[PDB]
């Protein structure tokens, strides 16, 4: 009933998340069952492991700038122009 | 009550969830939390700032592959994008 | 190079059907993980439910005791001894 | 103002950091600045909700490893406990 995770992985990105995680008091094993055993709880992803995609940013920058952003009146005109 | 905006790629986001045949129940009952100011959002949502150097971003979760990212201010909720994690951050 | 973790099999069976559904695997959420790791010299948020130290103290706060009031800043600073 | 309150938890913690020579100053002024409501905080802070079955309780990082967790009411702010993530969820 014990298996093993094995993950092809960047040596130097390896050897400095090691060093993040030994001045806490953990290893990277540590991190890696912690983390697993969130996930097969919540069924979910932890929180904020990735920043937003260059379409999510671009989408930002747009709406930031009043670039192709549309306006509504309440819930069901809302609903109305985008159709659902 | 929050002026309610909407980006042309929420438009095009929430077209491709109805193509999938996604439940858009969830999605409009959150977004009229949203816009109610039903705040902070029921826990089950797990609303959360958006990591980003953005101000004002969030992240809720319609389902636990189906992200909802809008901004919100004082004066302002828009709807920015939606999808899986993939989609947004991938 | 490769990351190697003793875990337990159904541990990872289960976190394996929750990636999958998401079209990810193990080693692409270790890879994610140990890059904002090494990014942000930080742990991801949430990755621990409070201990039994913090529950206790949560639920003797709760319930009124060992509870202590503070007029403000000074006061505060001073009864905590900094 | 929001009423001020500590635990005896709390005490504890603290007395504990200042023993292992932590810098004391850089907890006072983010006390400091939950008692001043000056918020939200610095980005640096990483201020959270802690993840409970208790409402109104959030987390901030004084450093990576050093947390401060502290309720948030209308009315009330409770410093509840302090010290490394192995000392409150470990």
């Amino acid at each position: 009933a014990n298996a093993f995770v094995r993950a092809r992985i960047d040596e130097d990105l390896k050897n400095q998340a090691a060093d993040v995680l030994a001045g806490m008091g953990l290893t990277i094993s540590d991190l890696v069952r912690i983390t697993l055993t969130k996930v097969a709880r919540e069924k979910a992803l932890p929180f904020d492991l990735r920043e937003p995609n260059q379409l999510t940013i671009q989408s930002i920058k747009n709406s930031e700038a009043g670039v192709d952003v549309h306006k509504a009146k309440d819930a069901d005109d809302l609903f109305d122009k985008l159709g659902i | 009550q929050r002026d309610i905006e909407y980006s042309g790629q929420f438009s095009k986001d929430v077209k491709l969830a109805q193509k999938r045949h996604k439940d858009m129940n969830k999605l409009k009952y959150l977004m009229t939390l949203l816009i109610n100011n039903t705040l902070p959002l029921p826990a089950v949502y797990k609303d959360h700032p958006l990591q980003s150097s953005w101000k004002g971003y969030r992240d809720a979760h319609v389902e636990p592959d189906w992200i909802l990212i809008y901004k919100l201010t004082d004066k302002l909720l828009r709807f920015e994008r939606t999808g899986t994690h993939a989609a947004l951050f991938g």
